């Protein structure tokens, strides 16, 4: 995260770790919708490009989570994963088209003060919400500029304009994307970065006050960097092949 | 169920420091 | 790495 603060604690409940066990190190963030159930970007465990391919016996989950780098005794879970569902259409040839996959943790976690779900949006709240002009928020313990900080950061972002969107990139946008950020114009700036990767853009609900995940961090070409805008996988778009495999397996 | 309701806020009534933000841009 | 062992 560029340009964010330091989250409060328990200011989000569903944040994950991914952390791999040799060499022990931040893989990405992700987000806990169920007792169960995590959801991250593909692009976490599949990138052949750059020869990355994890199988659930290279990671491990830490929910709870505040400090970066502090095994938080009494406050974080680490979960083991049972199988990993990567969205079969995701292009990881062109552009991320899809990133988005569904982690099945072997044991179900106990909630706490620390440890929360997120909801998934349902077609109301979508339409409501995803708005160009209005505010999400993504949360990491990603790099601080294009080091890492100590704790989750957090930034408030807008909804950025398909047609803008398509304008700072030279990659080809789909409906399975978003963009997020400031204009060069706004005077207020903020970025996810590397290893923010598989977290979650979030909304609240003005309607009954709930936290729904709007987007996942997907991809972007550097961090922060003027008139470019951070691209978030389209939750709402996906969520039939989410419903999917959830009732599946 | 109870998703995107959180223990130490919507709970207890409390309110994050920039989460007015949000709620102001909608 | 920068990170405290886990049990
Ligand atoms: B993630 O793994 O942490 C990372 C960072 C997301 C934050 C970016 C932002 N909002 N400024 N995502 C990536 O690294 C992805 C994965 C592979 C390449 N990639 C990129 O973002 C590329 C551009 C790209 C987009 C779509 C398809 C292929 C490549 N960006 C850079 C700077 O190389």
């Amino acid at each position: 995260i560029v340009e964010g603060s330091d989250a409060e604690i328990g200011m989000s409940p569903w944040q994950v770790m991914l952390f791999r066990k040799s060499p022990q190190e931040l893989l990405c963030g992700a987000s806990l919708i169920s007792d169960r159930w995590v959801l991250t970007a593909a692009h976490c465990l599949l990138y052949p490009p750059w020869d990355k391919n994890f199988t659930e016996n290279d990671l491990l989950v830490r929910i709870g989570k505040h400090s970066r780098t502090r095994y938080e005794r009494n406050i974080e879970k680490i979960s083991m994963l049972e199988k990993i569902y990567i969205h079969p259409r995701y292009n990881w040839r062109e552009n991320l088209d899809r990133d988005i996959a569904l982690m099945k943790l072997k044991k179900p976690v106990a909630f706490s003060d620390y440890i929360h779900p997120v909801c998934l949006p349902d077609r109301e709240t979508a339409a409501s919400l995803l708005q160009a002009g209005y505010k999400g928020r993504v949360t990491g313990w990603g790099n601080l500029k294009e080091g890492q900080p100590s704790v989750l950061q957090v930034v408030n972002l807008p909804i950025v304009e398909r047609p803008v969107c398509k304008d700072s990139t030279r990659i080809r946008i789909t409906d399975n994307m978003f963009c997020a950020g400031y204009k060069p114009d706004e005077g207020k700036r903020g970025d996810a970065c590397e290893g923010d990767s598989g977290g979650p853009f979030v909304m609240k609900s003005p309607f009954n006050n709930r936290w729904y995940q709007m987007g996942i961090v997907s991809w972007g070409e550097g961090c922060d960097r003027d008139g470019k805008y951070g691209f978030y996988t389209h939750v709402f778009r996906l969520k039939k092949w989410i419903q999917k495999v959830i009732d599946q397996f | 169920a109870d998703c995107g309701l959180r223990p130490l806020f919507e709970k207890k009534s409390l309110e994050d420091k920039t989460e007015r933000e949000l709620l102001e841009s909608y | 790495g920068d990170f405290e062992e886990i049990p």
